[PDB]
C-alpha cells in the first residue's frame, strides 16, 4: 500500500493492484492499468506449462 | 519603494515607467521578461506565424528556406533516376551488353585499370596516369 | 501492391527452378550450374525477406496496428514511409542477380574484337 | 525552467499550460496521458459510466465487461462507436456509457465532472536540463532530474488571442495590466483571508 | 489591501459564512502576494484534441531522400560489383525528359 | 473552392475584456463562501436496480425452465416460421 | 475533522436524488462578467459570407487601418523589407513573408524610422579606439593559429 | 449498424431515459463498420480513422465501484451447461428411487 | 569540415566581440546613441540605440553582485539594450568618458538599480507596497 | 568471386537496416500510442497485432547478430581479414553459427503472424470466442523465446560438440509442444457454435491443414538419425 | 490541503467557474498536489449506519539501531552458544 500510494509507476511495474478501496464513490487520483505479465506467465498461472517447458 | 523617477525623453509613449516601481520593472522587464521586457516582441507573433503553417517544408537555415533551383534539380534527378532504374530493371537485361555501359576506376598505386576512360569517348581518347606512391 | 509485384517477381523465379529441375540434362539453364545457383539464391531471399515481410510488417502491419493500438498515425510516418520507399532497391537488387553477372557477354561473344 | 507563457505560450502550449493550471475539464480530457486513465464504475442505468470527449461528436469506445480480480477482464473486447445524446448499452454485459462533449467553458456543469479526471502531471512539463536518464534499473519508473528549482509564486491569467498582441506589441499596456491584475489578487486574498 | 468597516460590516449582514474555502490562496501572507509574478495565457479556440500538437500529412523531401537512397544503392552496387553503368542514351527520351524538365 | 482559411486571424471572446472591481471581489467571495457549491460527481451505486427486468420466478406463467428449455430449439433460417 | 463523523452524514442513501443535482450558487453578480461580457459577446459583427467548410459566422476580419499601431519604438526594423542581397539571391524568408507579415490585430513596425527621430550627430560619450587594434590583432592571431 | 436496438427505461429518479444498443466488433475496428445512416452496408470508408487525433478509450473498472452482474447473469453458465445436457441421459422420475430413509443425524 | 569550421570560427569571434564597444556618439538631441562596434575583420561597425532602453540592470543572482566586474575601479560596466535584447560594454576608466555628458548618462541609464533589490527593513516593509482602499466610497 | 555475392552481402545489411526501422516505428508506435486501456493488456488486441509485436522484437533481438556476421563476411571478402579462415585462428563454423542463430528467429517470425489470421477468422465466422487465447499467447511467446537454443539444428552434421548437438535436439523436440496447443485450440474453437461458412474461412481451414503436416515433417526432422540421411 | 477524497469533493469553492470570475490560477492552487491520502491501509466496512473507515497500520517506521540491536542480543547469544555446543559435541 505504502508503494502504491507514494511511488505509482513502481507499483504498477511491480504488478501490484490499487490498494486504495474507492467504496466512497470518488475514484483515486493516481490509478494505472494493471500490468500482469510478471504473475500471469507463471508456474502458477496461465502460462503454467510454457514456464515448466522455460524451466 | 523605489518609482522610476523620470523619463528625459521627448517621446511622451516612454513616460509610462515613471508610473511604477523599479521592483516592479526588474520583476516584469529583467528577472524572467529579460527577453520580453520593453520590447515590441512582432517578430515572435511574425515567426509563429510561419510556424504555424503548410508552408514550403524544404528548409536550409532558421532564417532562410532551400533554394527552389535546388530543390527542382534534385526533384526531377531523382524521379528520373528511378524510373530509369525500374525500367531498366524490368524491361531492358535481355541485352546487357546494350543495355549498360562497363567502367571502373582503381587506386592509383596500382596500374590504370582498362575500364578506366570518360565514356562517350572511348573512341576518341585513351586514358593514362602516373602511379604514385 | 509492391509486394504482388515482388511476389510476381518470386513465382518467376520458382518457375524458372522448376522447369530447370523437370528433368535431367538443365533444359532450361543449358548447363549453368552457377546461374541455377545465382537463381536459387535470388528467389530464396526475394520470397523471405521482400514477399512475406513487405505483406506481414509492411502491408498488414501499417494497415492494423493503429486500428488496434488507436493510433492517430504511427509513432514515426517518416519512418514507415522511409520504410515503404526503400523496399524497391533491395527488391531489385536480390532479384535481378540472375540476370546480371560480371561477365556479361554469352560465351560466342568474340570479346578479342574489343 | 518553466516556461514564460506571457512571452512564448502559444495555441498547443498554452492550451497545454491552462490544463495544468485550471484544471478544466475541457483542456484535462484533451491533454490526459494516454498510459493512465482514471478508473471509473461500472456502467448503469442510474449511474452510467461517462466518457468524455472535446467538442467531438462520437468516440471509439471499447468494453470488456465486469471486471474481476482473478480475470482482470469480463467479456473479449468489443469495440464500439459511442455518440452524442441519450445512454448507450453493451449488449454482451449491459454496460451503460454515456458520452459527456465537454465544452470550452467554466460553468457548474463542467465543473461537475473535476473529480473524474486524474490530475494532469507536472513533472514533464517545461523545459528539462537532462535529456534521458541511461539506467536500466529506473527506465520506466524515474523521470529526468532537474539541476534547477520550480518557482512556485506563478499566478495565470486567461488573454484573448487580440489582448495577448496587444500585451506584446505594447509595453505600457502590459505593465498596466499587470499592475492591475497584481492589485486584484492582493484583493482577492485579501477577502479569502477576511472569509476565512 | 484596507477594507473599510462599514463594508465589511454590511458584507457580514447580508451574507453568513458558513463553509471555509477549499483554495490554498487563504493562507498567502503579503509577502508571497508581492513576491508573485503574473503571466497570461493565450486562450483562443481549439482544434487540436491530442497531446501531440499538429503534425504535416505530407513529406515530400522524405520521399525524395527514399528514392535517392535506392538510387545510391543500385548504382553504388552495379558500379563496384559488377561495373556496370546504366546507358541512359539506351532510352534516351527519359534523359530528354529530364532536360526538358 | 471555399478559399484560404485561417481561424487565428479572427477574434475570441472566451474572456471576460474588463477587470473586475475589487468591492465586487470581495462581495462575490463572501456570496460564494455564505452559500453551498455545486455538488461534484460521484460513482457510487445507490440502492442499485436489476439492469434487466425481474428475476424469473420459480412458478408462474413464464418461470425459468420456460427459459432453459429454449437453448435446444435455436435455428436460423433463410426463411419465416 | 472527524472521517467517520463527517462521512456517515454528509453521504446517504436517502438524499441521492438532490446529492449529485447540479445548479448555479447563489452568487453576487459581477458586472464585469454577468453584465460586460454577454453585451460584448452578443455585439460581435456577423458576415454573410464566411468559409462555409471550415469558418464560422463571427469569422469577421479586422481592417487594417482599424489595427493598433506600432509605437514601441521609433527605430525602423529593415529586416521586414528583405535586403537586396537576399532578394536577388532568390531566397526566401519567414521575417519577409507577407502572408507572415500581415498579422491579424496588430501593425508590425515600419522600415523605417519614425519622422520624429533626428538623426544630426552630437557629441561623443565613450571612445575606445584601441578595441579596434586589440581585435585586429586577437582575430589575425587566432585565424593564423588555426590554419 | 448505428444501432442494433433501443429500449425506454424508468431510471430511478422516475425519469424515463432512451438506451440505444451499438453494433460491436470483434476486438478488430478495422472490420467495424463506421457510418452515419439506418443502413447495414459498409457505404463510408474513412481514410483517418481518428479526423481529429482524439484517442480511443477503453475503460477500466474499479473492483470498488463495480455492481453485481445482474444483466441476465444467470445466463453465463448456460451455454455449456447446455451443451453437456444435451449428452446427459436423465434418469426417468418414476423409476428414481423416492421416499428413501432419513438420515439419522440430519 | 573546412567550410563550417572557418565559417563557425569567425562568426562566433564576431559574436564574443560585438557586445564591447568601441565609439558612442549622442545624437544632437541625446534622443540617439550611435555605436561603433567591432566587426569580423577587426573593423568599426554602426549601429544605433535609443537612450531611454539603455538601462544598467542588476545581476539575476543577488549574490553574484561582488563578482561583477564593475567592483574594480577599472573594470568593465554592462549595459542591456531592452528593446534590441543587446549588451552595451564600457570602460569604467576615465580616459575614455567625455566628463560633461557622461553624468547625465549614468543618472539615465541606472533607473533600474534601486535600494530595494538589496531589500527591505521593517521600517519600510510597510511601505515596499501601496496600500489598496476597498469599500470607503460606498458599501 | 567478386559480383553477386558482394551485392547479396550488402543488400542483406541493407534489408536488415530496414527491418531495424519498420520494428523501431512499430514497437515505439504500440508502446507509446496505444489507447488508454490497452497499454499493457496483451490479451485484449487481436491475435495478428500480438504476433506482430512478438516477431518485431524478435526481429530487433536477432538483426544486429546477421548484421555483424554479413559485415565479417565483407570484410573477408575484401580487406582478407581471416576471420573465418582456419590458418591463421579463423572459424567457418562461426560463420554459420552466427547466421543460422538469426535464420531460425526469421523462419518463426515468418510464421507466428500467419496464426493470428485464423485465431481472428475462425471466431468472427463461428460466433464464438476464441479457445484459450492466453494458453495460445503463452505458447507463441514460449516458442519465440525458445527458438533461440535451437539454431543448432541446421548445424547437427558440421562437426559440433556432442553436447550442444544433443541440447539443441532436445529442445526442438520440445518445440512442438506449443504447436500442439495450438493445434487444439484450433480445433476446439470450431466447436459449440455458429458457423458463417466463407472464404477467409475455408482458407483457415486449408491452412491448418498444411500446417499439421508442416510441423509433422519438422518434428521428424528433429530427429537426429533421420537427419543424419 | 486534504487527506481524504470524500471530503476533498465534497465542497470545492476553487473549481474553474469560480475562479473565472476573478481570472486569477495561481499555481500553488495545483490539483497535482492539492490532495494526497495517508501512507497507512484504510479500508470500508459496513457499520451500523452507514460505511466506516478502518486504518490497518501493523508496524512503525521510525526504530533506531539501539532498539534493533538490543532486540538482536539474544540471536548473537544463542548463535554463539549453538556454535558452542558444536565444537563440544
Ligand atoms: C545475453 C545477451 C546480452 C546482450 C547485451 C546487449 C547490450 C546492448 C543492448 C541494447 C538494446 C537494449 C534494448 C533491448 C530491446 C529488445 C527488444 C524489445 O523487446 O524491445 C522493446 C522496445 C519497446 O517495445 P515494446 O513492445 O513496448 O516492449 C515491450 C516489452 O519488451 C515487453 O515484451 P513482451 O511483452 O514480449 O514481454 C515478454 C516477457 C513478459 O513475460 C514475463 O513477465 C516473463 C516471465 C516472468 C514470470 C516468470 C515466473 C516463472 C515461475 C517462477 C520460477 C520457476 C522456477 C523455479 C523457482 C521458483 C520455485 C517456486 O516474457 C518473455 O518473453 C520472457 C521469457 C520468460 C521466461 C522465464 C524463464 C525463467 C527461467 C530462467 C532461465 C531463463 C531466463 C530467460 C529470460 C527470462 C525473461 C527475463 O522496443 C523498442 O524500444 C524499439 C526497438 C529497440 C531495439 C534496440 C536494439 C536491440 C538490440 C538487441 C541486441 C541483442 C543481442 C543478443 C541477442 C541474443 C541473446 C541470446
Ligand atoms: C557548375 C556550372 C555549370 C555550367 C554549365 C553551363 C551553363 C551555361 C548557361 C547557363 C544558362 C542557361 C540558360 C537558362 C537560364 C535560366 C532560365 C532557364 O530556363 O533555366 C532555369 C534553370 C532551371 O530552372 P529552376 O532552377 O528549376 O527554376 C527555379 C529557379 O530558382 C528560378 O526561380 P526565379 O525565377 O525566382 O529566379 C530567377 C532568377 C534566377 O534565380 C535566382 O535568383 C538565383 C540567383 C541569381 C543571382 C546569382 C548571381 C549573383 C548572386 C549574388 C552574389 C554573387 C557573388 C558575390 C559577388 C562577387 C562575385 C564573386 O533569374 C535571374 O534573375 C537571372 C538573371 C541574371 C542575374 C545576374 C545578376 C548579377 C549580379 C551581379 C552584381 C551583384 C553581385 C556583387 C558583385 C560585386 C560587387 C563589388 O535555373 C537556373 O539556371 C537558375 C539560374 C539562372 C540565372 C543565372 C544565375 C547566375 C548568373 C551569374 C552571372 C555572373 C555574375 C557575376 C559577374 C561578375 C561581376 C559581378
Ligand atoms: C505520369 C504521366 C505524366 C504526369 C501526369 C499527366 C500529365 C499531367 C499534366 C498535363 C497538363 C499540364 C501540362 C503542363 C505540365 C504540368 C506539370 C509540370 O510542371 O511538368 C512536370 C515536370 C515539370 O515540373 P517541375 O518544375 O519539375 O516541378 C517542380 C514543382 O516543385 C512541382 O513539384 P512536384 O512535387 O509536383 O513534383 C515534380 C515532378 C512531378 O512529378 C512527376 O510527375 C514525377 C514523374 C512521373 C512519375 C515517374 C515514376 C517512375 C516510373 C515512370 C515510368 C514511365 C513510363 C516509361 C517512360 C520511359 C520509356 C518510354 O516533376 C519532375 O520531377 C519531373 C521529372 C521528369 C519526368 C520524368 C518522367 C517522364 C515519363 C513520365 C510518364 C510518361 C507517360 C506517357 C508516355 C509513355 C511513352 C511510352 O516535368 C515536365 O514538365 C517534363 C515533361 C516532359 C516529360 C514527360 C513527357 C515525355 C516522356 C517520355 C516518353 C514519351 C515521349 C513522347 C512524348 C510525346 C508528347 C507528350
Ligand atoms: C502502359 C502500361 C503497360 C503495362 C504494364 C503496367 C504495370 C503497372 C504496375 C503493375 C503492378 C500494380 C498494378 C496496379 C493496378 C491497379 C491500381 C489501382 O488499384 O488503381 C488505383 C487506385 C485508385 O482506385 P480506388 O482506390 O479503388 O478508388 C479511388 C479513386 O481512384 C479516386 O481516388 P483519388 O481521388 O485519389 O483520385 C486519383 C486516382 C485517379 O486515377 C485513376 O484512377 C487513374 C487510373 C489509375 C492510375 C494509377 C497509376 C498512375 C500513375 C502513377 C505514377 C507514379 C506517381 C507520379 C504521379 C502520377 C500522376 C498521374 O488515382 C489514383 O488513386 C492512383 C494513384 C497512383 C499512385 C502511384 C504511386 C504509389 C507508390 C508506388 C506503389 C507501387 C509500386 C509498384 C512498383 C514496385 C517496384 C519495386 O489507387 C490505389 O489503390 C493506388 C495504387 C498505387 C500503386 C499501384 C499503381 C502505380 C504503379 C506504378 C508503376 C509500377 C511499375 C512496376 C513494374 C515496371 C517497372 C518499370
Ligand atoms: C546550357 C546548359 C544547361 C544549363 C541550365 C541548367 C541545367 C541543369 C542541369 C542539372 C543536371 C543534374 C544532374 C544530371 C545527371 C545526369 C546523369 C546522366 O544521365 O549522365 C549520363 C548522360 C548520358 O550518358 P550515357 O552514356 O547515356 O549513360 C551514362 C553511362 O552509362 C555512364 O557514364 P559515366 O561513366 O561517365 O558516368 C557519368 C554519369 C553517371 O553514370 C553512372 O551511373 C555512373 C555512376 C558511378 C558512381 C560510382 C560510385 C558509386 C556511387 C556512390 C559513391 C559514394 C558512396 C555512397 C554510399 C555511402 C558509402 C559510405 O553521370 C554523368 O554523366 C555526370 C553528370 C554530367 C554533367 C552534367 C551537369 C550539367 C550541369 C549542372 C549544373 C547546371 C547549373 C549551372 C549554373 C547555371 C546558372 C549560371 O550524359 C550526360 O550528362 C548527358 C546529359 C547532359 C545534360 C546537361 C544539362 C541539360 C542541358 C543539355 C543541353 C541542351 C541544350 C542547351 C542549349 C542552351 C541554350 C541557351
Ligand atoms: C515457416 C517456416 C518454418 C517453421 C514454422 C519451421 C518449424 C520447425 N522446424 Fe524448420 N526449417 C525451415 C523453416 C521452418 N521450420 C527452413 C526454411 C529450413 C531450412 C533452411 C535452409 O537450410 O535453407 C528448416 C530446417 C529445419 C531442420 C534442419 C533439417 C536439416 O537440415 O536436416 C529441423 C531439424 O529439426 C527443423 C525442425 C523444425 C521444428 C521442430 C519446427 C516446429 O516449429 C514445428 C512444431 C509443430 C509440430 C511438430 C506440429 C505437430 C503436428 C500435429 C499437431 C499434426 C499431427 C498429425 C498427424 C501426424 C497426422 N527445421
Ligand atoms: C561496448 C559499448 C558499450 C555501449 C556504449 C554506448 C552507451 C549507450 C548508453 C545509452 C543507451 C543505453 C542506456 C541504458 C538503457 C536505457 C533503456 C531505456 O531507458 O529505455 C526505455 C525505453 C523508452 O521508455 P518509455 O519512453 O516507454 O518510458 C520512459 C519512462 N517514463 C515514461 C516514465 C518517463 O523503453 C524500453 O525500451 C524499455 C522496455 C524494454 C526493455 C527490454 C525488455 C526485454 C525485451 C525482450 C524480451 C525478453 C527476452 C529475454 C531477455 C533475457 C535473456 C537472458
Ligand atoms: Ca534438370
Ligand atoms: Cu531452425
Ligand atoms: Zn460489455
Amino acid at each position: 500500500y505504502e508503494l502504491f500510494v507514494d511511488h505509482p509507476d513502481l507499483a504498477q511495474w511491480t504488478g501490484t493492484y490499487p490498494k486504495v478501496d474507492s467504496s466512497h464513490g470518488f475514484p483515486f487520483y493516481s490509478t494505472y492499468e494493471m500490468y500482469r505479465d510478471f504473475q500471469e506467465n507463471t508456474l502458477n498461472s496461465d502460462g503454467s506449462f510454457a514456464q515448466w517447458i522455460t524451466l | 519603494m523605489n518609482r522610476f523617477f523620470k523619463v528625459s525623453s521627448k517621446y511622451q509613449y516612454y513616460k509610462y515607467l515613471e508610473q511604477y516601481d523599479a521592483a516592479f520593472l526588474r520583476k516584469y522587464q529583467s528577472e524572467t521578461h529579460w527577453y520580453l521586457g520593453r520590447r515590441g516582441a512582432w517578430k515572435n507573433l511574425v515567426i509563429k506565424y510561419a510556424g504555424d503553417h503548410i508552408s514550403l517544408e524544404e528548409e536550409h537555415n532558421v532564417k532562410y528556406k532551400t533554394h527552389l533551383s535546388f530543390v527542382y534539380l534534385s526533384y526531377r534527378l531523382a524521379w528520373v533516376l528511378f524510373a530509369y532504374v525500374l525500367i531498366y530493371n524490368h524491361f531492358l537485361l535481355g541485352d546487357i551488353g546494350k543495355t549498360f555501359n562497363v567502367g571502373e576506376w582503381d587506386h592509383r598505386l596500382k596500374p590504370s585499370a582498362e575500364r578506366d576512360y570518360p565514356t562517350r569517348y572511348e573512341s576518341l581518347y585513351i586514358l593514362d596516369r602516373t602511379q604514385k606512391w | 501492391y509492391f509486394s504482388m509485384v515482388t511476389g510476381l517477381s518470386g513465382a518467376a523465379l520458382a518457375t524458372m527452378i522448376r522447369l530447370e529441375l523437370a528433368h535431367p540434362g538443365s533444359p532450361f539453364f543449358k548447363g549453368d550450374s552457377l546461374r541455377y545457383l545465382q537463381v536459387v539464391t535470388a528467389h530464396g531471399l526475394i520470397m523471405v525477406f521482400f514477399v512475406v515481410v513487405p505483406i506481414l510488417f509492411g502491408g498488414f502491419a501499417n494497415f492494423l496496428i493503429p486500428y488496434h493500438v488507436g493510433s492517430k498515425d504511427v509513432a514515426y510516418p517518416r519512418l514507415n514511409s522511409i520504410g515503404f520507399w526503400i523496399q524497391p532497391c533491395g527488391y531489385i537488387l536480390l532479384a535481378k542477380i540472375g540476370f546480371l553477372r560480371p561477365q556479361f557477354w554469352r560465351y560466342y561473344d568474340k570479346t578479342s574484337f574489343s | 525552467r518553466m516556461t514564460n507563457t506571457t512571452e512564448e505560450a502559444f495555441d498547443e502550449v498554452s492550451h497545454e499550460w491552462q490544463a495544468l493550471v485550471t484544471s478544466n475539464p475541457f483542456d484535462l480530457n484533451v491533454f490526459n496521458y494516454l498510459e493512465n486513465t482514471q478508473t471509473s464504475n461500472f456502467g448503469t442505468v442510474d449511474n452510467p459510466l461517462v466518457v468524455f470527449t472535446s467538442e467531438t461528436p462520437f468516440r471509439y469506445v471499447g468494453c470488456t465487461g465486469q471486471m474481476n480480480e482473478d480475470d482482470y477482464e469480463g467479456h473479449e473486447l468489443l469495440f464500439f462507436l459511442l455518440r452524442e445524446g441519450s445512454l448507450q448499452r453493451c449488449m454482451g454485459c449491459g454496460q451503460v456509457f454515456k458520452l459527456v462533449r465537454l465544452r470550452n467553458e467554466y460553468s457548474p456543469e463542467m465543473d461537475y465532472y473535476l473529480s473524474n479526471f486524474h490530475p494532469y502531471e507536472m513533472q514533464e512539463m517545461g523545459e528539462s536540463d537532462t535529456t534521458v536518464l541511461m539506467s536500466p534499473y529506473k527506465y520506466a519508473s524515474h523521470y529526468e532530474y532537474t539541476q534547477f528549482e520550480t518557482p512556485s509564486n506563478m499566478v495565470y491569467s486567461m488573454v484573448n488571442p487580440d489582448e495577448h498582441d496587444r500585451l506584446l506589441v505594447d509595453p505600457a499596456y502590459r505593465m498596466e495590466r499587470t499592475k492591475a491584475l497584481e492589485e486584484k489578487y492582493k484583493v482577492y486574498t485579501s477577502s479569502l483571508r477576511e472569509v476565512e | 489591501t484596507v477594507i473599510n468597516s462599514e463594508f465589511l460590516t454590511y458584507l457580514k449582514s447580508n451574507y453568513k459564512i458558513s463553509f471555509s474555502a477549499s483554495n490554498i490562496v487563504k493562507y498567502l501572507s503579503d509577502k508571497s502576494v508581492n513576491n508573485s509574478v503574473i503571466l497570461y495565457l493565450r486562450k483562443n479556440k481549439i482544434f487540436n484534441k491530442s497531446r501531440y500538437s499538429r503534425n504535416r500529412q505530407t513529406y515530400r523531401t522524405g520521399a525524395y531522400w527514399c528514392l535517392y537512397v535506392n538510387i545510391i544503392a543500385v548504382v553504388a552496387f552495379y558500379f563496384w560489383f559488377y561495373k556496370f553503368t546504366m546507358n541512359f542514351g539506351y532510352l534516351w527520351w527519359l534523359l530528354y525528359s529530364l532536360i526538358l524538365s | 473552392r471555399a478559399g484560404p482559411y485561417n481561424p487565428n486571424r479572427y477574434k475570441d471572446y472566451y474572456i471576460p475584456r474588463t477587470l473586475p472591481k475589487n468591492e465586487e471581489i470581495v462581495e462575490f467571495v463572501q456570496s460564494q463562501h455564505s452559500v453551498p457549491a455545486s455538488p461534484i460527481r460521484n460513482q457510487r451505486h445507490i440502492n442499485p436496480v436489476r439492469e434487466s427486468g425481474p428475476l424469473p420466478s420459480y412458478d408462474g406463467t413464464y418461470t425459468m425452465e420456460d427459459i432453459r428449455a429454449v437453448f435446444y430449439n435455436t435455428t436460423v433460417g433463410r426463411d419465416y416460421c | 475533522s472527524d472521517p467517520n463523523d463527517f462521512y456517515r452524514d454528509a453521504y446517504r442513501n436517502e438524499n441521492r436524488w438532490i446529492d449529485q443535482s447540479v445548479f448555479t450558487p447563489k452568487t453576487s453578480k459581477m458586472t464585469h462578467y454577468d453584465v460586460e461580457w454577454p453585451k460584448e459577446l452578443a455585439s460581435r459583427p456577423v458576415t454573410k459570407k464566411f468559409h462555409h467548410d471550415k469558418g464560422y459566422k463571427y469569422d469577421v476580419t479586422t481592417p487594417y487601418d482599424q489595427r493598433y499601431n506600432y509605437v514601441a519604438d521609433r527605430l525602423g526594423h529593415p529586416e521586414i523589407l528583405g535586403n537586396p542581397f537576399e532578394r536577388l539571391m532568390r531566397l526566401e524568408g519567414d521575417i519577409y513573408h507577407p502572408n507572415y507579415l500581415d498579422q491579424p490585430f496588430v501593425k508590425v513596425p515600419n522600415a523605417n524610422p519614425n519622422a520624429s527621430l533626428n538623426f544630426e550627430e552630437g557629441e561623443v560619450l565613450y571612445e575606445n579606439t584601441r578595441l579596434l587594434e586589440w581585435a585586429k590583432f586577437w582575430n589575425y592571431s587566432v585565424v593564423v593559429g588555426y590554419l | 449498424q448505428m444501432f442494433v436496438a433501443r429500449q425506454v427505461v424508468t431510471n430511478s429518479k422516475g425519469e424515463k431515459v432512451e438506451v440505444l444498443w451499438n453494433a460491436q466488433c470483434y476486438e478488430d475496428i478495422a472490420q467495424l463498420n463506421v457510418g452515419f445512416a439506418p443502413v447495414l452496408e459498409s457505404v463510408d470508408y474513412h481514410w483517418e480513422i481518428f479526423l481529429w487525433a482524439d484517442p480511443p478509450i477503453k475503460p477500466n473498472n474499479d473492483f470498488d465501484l463495480n455492481v453485481p452482474c445482474t444483466w441476465f447473469e444467470y445466463e453465463q453458465e448456460w451455454w455449456m451447461e447446455s451443451c453437456i445436457q444435451e449428452d446427459q441421459f436423465n434418469l426417468p422420475e418414476d423409476e428414481r428411487p423416492y421416499n428413501t430413509p432419513r438420515n439419522p443425524h440430519c | 569540415v573546412a567550410i563550417y569550421a572557418t565559417y563557425i570560427a569567425l562568426s562566433y569571434i564576431n559574436n564574443i566581440w560585438k557586445d564591447y564597444v568601441v565609439r558612442a556618439q549622442f545624437s544632437k538631441d541625446k534622443e540617439l546613441l550611435f555605436v561603433t562596434r567591432v566587426s569580423p575583420f577587426g573593423t568599426t561597425e554602426e549601429e544605433v540605440y535609443e537612450v531611454a532602453h539603455l538601462e544598467h540592470l542588476p545581476p539575476s543572482v543577488r549574490s553574484g553582485v561582488k563578482d561583477l566586474s564593475a567592483q574594480d575601479a577599472d573594470g568593465l560596466v554592462d549595459v542591456t539594450c531592452m528593446s534590441s535584447q543587446r549588451s552595451l560594454v564600457f570602460y569604467k576608466g576615465d580616459q575614455y568618458w567625455n566628463p560633461k555628458v557622461y553624468n547625465d548618462f549614468i543618472n539615465q541609464t541606472s533607473n533600474l538599480w534601486t535600494r530595494n533589490y538589496t531589500g527591505y527593513n521593517r521600517l519600510e516593509v510597510q511601505n515596499s507596497v501601496e496600500q489598496v482602499k476597498i469599500g470607503f466610497s460606498h458599501s | 568471386a567478386v559480383g553477386s555475392q558482394d551485392i547479396l552481402i550488402l543488400s542483406v545489411v541493407f534489408a536488415g537496416i530496414s527491418t531495424t526501422i519498420s520494428f523501431t516505428n512499430l514497437l515505439i508506435t504500440r508502446r507509446t500510442l496505444a489507447m488508454p486501456g490497452l497499454r499493457h493488456r496483451r490479451v485484449l488486441m487481436p491475435f495478428v497485432t500480438i504476433s506482430i509485436f512478438l516477431t518485431l522484437r524478435m526481429l530487433a533481438t536477432i538483426t544486429p547478430v546477421l548484421g555483424a556476421a554479413v559485415i565479417m563476411m565483407a570484410f573477408d571478402r575484401h580487406w582478407q581479414t581471416t576471420f573465418f579462415e582456419y590458418a591463421y585462428g579463423g572459424d567457418p563454423i562461426l560463420s554459420q553459427h552466427l547466421f543460422w542463430f538469426f535464420g531460425h528467429p526469421e523462419v518463426y517470425v515468418l510464421i507466428i503472424p500467419t496464426f493470428g489470421f485464423i485465431n481472428m477468422i475462425v471466431p468472427h465466422n463461428n460466433t464464438r470466442r476464441v479457445a484459450s487465447k492466453h494458453h495460445m499467447i503463452w505458447a507463441i511467446y514460449v516458442m519465440a523465446y525458445m527458438g533461440y537454443l535451437v539454431w543448432g539444428h541446421h548445424m547437427y552434421l558440421v562437426g559440433l560438440d556432442h553436447r550442444s548437438r544433443t541440447m539443441y535436439s532436445t529442445i526442438t523436440i520440445m518445440i512442438s509442444m506449443p504447436a500442439t496447443i495450438k493445434v487444439v485450440n484450433w480445433t476446439l474453437s470450431l466447436v459449440n457454435g455458429a458457423l458463417k461458412i466463407d472464404l477467409p474461412f475455408l482458407f483457415s481451414m486449408s491452412f491448418l491443414l498444411l500446417f499439421l503436416v508442416a510441423g509433422f515433417t519438422g518434428m521428424w526432422l528433429s530427429h537426429v538419425s533421420l537427419n543424419v540421411s | 490541503m486534504f487527506r481524504w477524497l470524500f471530503l476533498y469533493w465534497y465542497n470545492s469553492t476553487d473549481t474553474p467557474s469560480a475562479i473565472a470570475k476573478v481570472n486569477l490560477w495561481s499555481y500553488i492552487n495545483l490539483r497535482l498536489f492539492k490532495a494526497r491520502l495517508s501512507s497507512s491501509i484504510a479500508y470500508y466496512i459496513l457499520g451500523l449506519n452507514n460505511l466506516e473507515l478502518k486504518k490497518l497500520k501493523i508496524f512503525y517506521k521510525n526504530t533506531y539501531f539501539d532498539y534493533i540491536y538490543l532486540k538482536s542480543i539474544p540471536c548473537l547469544f544463542l548463535i554463539i552458544f549453538f556454535t558452542n555446543l558444536y565444537l563440544f559435541l
